[PDB]
RNA sequence: CCCCCCCGGCAGCAGCACUCGCCGAAUCCCGGGGCCGAGGGAGCGAGACCCGUCGCCGCGCUCUCCCCCCUCGGGGGGGCC
RNA sequence: GAGGCCACGCGCGCGUCCCCCGAAGAGGGGGACGGCGGAGCGAGCGCACGGGGUCGGCGGCGACGUCGGCU
RNA sequence: CCCCGCGGACGCUACGCCGCGACGAGUAGGAGGGCCGCUGCGGUGAGCCUUGAAGCCUAGGGCGCGGGCCCGGGUGGAGCCG
């Protein structure tokens, strides 16, 4: 037996889409490839926010 | 494992191998002079008591 | 080219050699031996023949396969090692030099004590309690289903025929050409058939074994007799 | 361009070829090295223990900073305090081994978790023994075996430890960097020890197994991996 | 028999006369028994074609020339500044 | 001056140190070290304690009696 | 400028495939997955079926960790399943 705690192995984040829009999952398929493919951060940060739910992307106004 | 797979050993630690041949031939000079030394004392010990 | 040369790195121990580097780079005269700078027809033309044929054809070898299977395997990684058997290194036991008396474990021949002769190139000895003593001819064994007793004779300056190797005693078989079912019997030759060559081969070597073993006394007795355990004997006391 | 490509494929091959036959003379030269300096201090004790005879006076010798501290104990039952510096040592299982780094801070840490672990001086037979057979490296948060130099050279090149040797010789002379190349090392994960235990539950002192035994560890290391 | 000598000499030396230790960068060689064989396209090269005998690592010989010792060209050695 | 070790081995020029004569202790003639200086390339066989097993080893037996089937 | 060869395995249901490392107790309780199962509806299988459906029986052959499922033999006599 080993002295560790098992209440905080499995990370709680989104790994795609929830929705099953198959537009968004298309440019979800091109932003994993290029996310994995890039050094860019810009890709990766775009890439988890398209897995995101509506309430966690709001709307932008135009002002 | 190193410590039973030389090549493995000289992977990692490539002096290993000078150091395992300088002791190989260290111990089988060593074992050379005592054995000759101790054939000398026997051969004196014979020749102290069959000197006539 | 140049002549081979031997290694001029005597070994001491497995993988490592008796010299250094610089003293190999030395003894080789690596320091003036120093070098800076300075297939096989696919297809053949074959004349074909025929008027207006053309001239010749373009004929190539080992043509396309006519068919694929359905799918394959692919193919193994490399693995440095696991050489064929026939490369082995063959390995014998002390106590097993030529001349010396063995006892037989296994196979018809159970319990008898026979006369080595020679390790043969697959590892298995060859041995010949001689026909006269105890019925064991010329015959292949086991190294690992004998035991090697203490009792030798000088066998040396002795002529083994350079003829018995391991070819020689290979077992040979008839089955089963120009025939697929079996509604004829098929157990013709089933009689193996001792060569006259393995009868001259038997006498070569007995004519010349058999004058040292009666040079120690009762030792053909001693060959005679097979070997047994007694209730009260047990194999891990026996010095043999 | 055919050609031309041919040569800047040759030229580059053959330029990493030439590092990595540099890099390995290094290495050779560096084992060398510290072989030279583990026989000047081992005779060096001996040396300056005769002087102090000679004249009748005492030689007391440095007292040791380096500890191998190995885990007796199993998991069940653990006071929060011990479970807590237990977990600071990276001994969550039975044992487990760990270098240890000797000052007034871990030694009264050890105290602390004395009927739970044994532990003692390793020679430099031991650590050399431990890194070699079951020298694991924590490469990526993964626990991945020291099969190559290129392993510790690229987590730990950056502190000059580059090879085997060069680990070991951080570890056994506790070097400007020990926090990093110890902690490296994946907790060593070793086997029952073989003949058995005297009594894992009293001291070493008291006929036992824990606490402190001062340089018999080497004995239990041993018969433990 | 014990102690101190004015002082010892020789061998051996934690002894292969099994009195009493701790060890191995001051450590190497060999053997035996048991269990196991997971994986499966490793080719910067020819532009592969018989199934990549491949990478890292450790070596040997040749692209130099003399000798030495056995076999009858083959095998084993000394090197050569 | 009658042994051991080296993971020491191309030149040219530059540097550092040592040696000689040193006719200003100038100026040249020699050794050792160098991490210094603009200019491409070794190949060809093998052996293997070398990124997880193979044999280019073999034997016996098989129809109304036996062979295999941990379920 | 490839060419005496005109040639060169597999793959990638991307909700797929592949690699490496650590880990695996569990009541009350929570969550996920279910090519587990039942009945009916929209689609679809140019599905199955009197040359034998459902159901039932079975010392028959198997698959799955499992829920369960497929196939053989018998009985049955008109419907059934993916
Ligand atoms: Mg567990
Ligand atoms: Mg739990
Ligand atoms: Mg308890
Ligand atoms: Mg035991
Ligand atoms: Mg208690
Ligand atoms: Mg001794
Ligand atoms: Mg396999
Ligand atoms: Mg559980
Ligand atoms: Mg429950």
């Amino acid at each position: 037996g080993v002295d560790i705690r098992h209440n905080k192995d499995r990370k709680v984040r989104r790994k795609e889409p929830k929705s099953q829009d198959i537009y968004l999952r298309l440019l979800v398929k091109l932003y994993r490839f290029l996310a994995r493919r890039t050094n860019s951060t810009f890709n990766q940060v775009v890439l988890k926010r398209l897995f995101m739910s509506r309430t966690n992307r709001p709307p932008l106004s135009l002002s | 494992n190193p410590l039973k797979n030389l090549r493995i050993m000289l992977k990692l630690n490539p002096y290993a191998k000078t150091m395992r041949r300088n002791t190989i031939l260290r111990q089988a000079r060593n074992h050379k002079l005592r054995v000759d030394k101790a054939a000398a004392a026997a051969a004196a010990l014979q020749a102290k008591s069959d000197e006539k | 080219k140049g002549k081979p040369h031997c290694s001029r790195n005597p070994v001491l121990v497995r993988g490592i050699g008796r010299y250094s580097r610089s003293a190999m780079y030395s003894r080789k005269a690596m320091y003036k031996r120093k070098y800076s700078a300075a297939k096989v027809l696919a297809t053949v033309t074959k004349p074909v023949g025929g008027d207006k044929n053309g001239g010749t054809r373009v004929v190539k070898l080992r043509k396309m396969p006519r068919y694929y299977p359905t799918e394959d395997v692919p193919r193994k990684l490399l693995s440095h090692g696991k050489k064929p058997f026939s490369q082995h290194v063959r390995k014998l036991r002390a106590s097993i030099t030529p001349g010396t008396i063995l006892i037989i474990l296994t196979g018809r021949h159970r319990g008898k004590r026979v006369v080595f002769l020679k390790q043969l190139a697959s590892g298995l000895l060859l041995v010949t309690g001689p026909l006269v003593l105890n019925r064991v001819p010329l015959r292949r064994t086991h190294q690992k289903f004998v035991i090697a007793t203490s009792t030798k004779i000088d066998i040396s300056n002795v002529k083994i025929p350079k003829h018995l190797t391991d070819a020689y005693f290979k077992k040979k078989k008839l089955r089963k050409p120009r025939h697929q079912e079996g509604e004829i019997f098929d157990t013709e030759k089933e009689k193996y058939e001792i060569t006259e060559q393995r009868k001259i081969d038997q006498k070569a070597v007995d004519s010349q074994i058999l004058p040292k073993i009666k040079a120690i006394p009762q030792l053909q007795g001693y060959l005679r007799s097979v070997f047994a355990l007694t209730n009260g004997i047990y194999p891990h006391k026996l010095v043999f | 361009n055919f050609a031309e490509l041919k040569i800047k494929r040759l030229r580059k091959k053959f330029a990493q070829k030439m590092l990595r036959k540099a890099r390995r003379k290094l290495i050779y030269e560096k084992a060398k090295h510290y072989h030279k300096e583990y026989r000047q201090m081992y005779r060096t004790e001996i040396r300056m223990a005769r002087m102090a005879r000679k004249a009748g006076n005492f030689y007391v010798p440095a007292e040791p900073k380096l500890a191998f501290v190995i885990r007796i104990r199993g998991i069940n039952g653990v006071s929060p305090k011990v479970r807590k510096v237990l977990q600071l040592l990276r001994l969550r299982q039975i044992f487990n081994g760990t270098f240890v780094k000797l000052n007034k801070a871990s030694i009264n840490m050890l105290r602390i978790v004395e009927p739970y672990i044994a532990w003692g001086y390793p020679n430099l037979k031991s650590v050399n023994e431990l890194i070699y057979k079951r020298g694991y490296g924590k490469i990526n948060k993964k626990r991945i075996a020291l099969t190559d130099n290129a392993l510790i050279a690229r987590s730990l090149g950056k502190y000059g430890i580059i090879c085997m040797e060069d680990l070991i010789h951080e570890i056994y002379t506790v070097g400007k960097r020990f926090k990093e190349a110890n902690n490296f090392l994946w907790p060593f994960k070793l086997s029952s020890p073989r003949g058995g235990m005297k009594k894992k539950t009293t001291h070493f002192v008291e006929g036992g197994d824990a606490g402190n035994r001062e340089d018999q560890i080497n004995r239990l290391i041993r018969r433990m991996n």
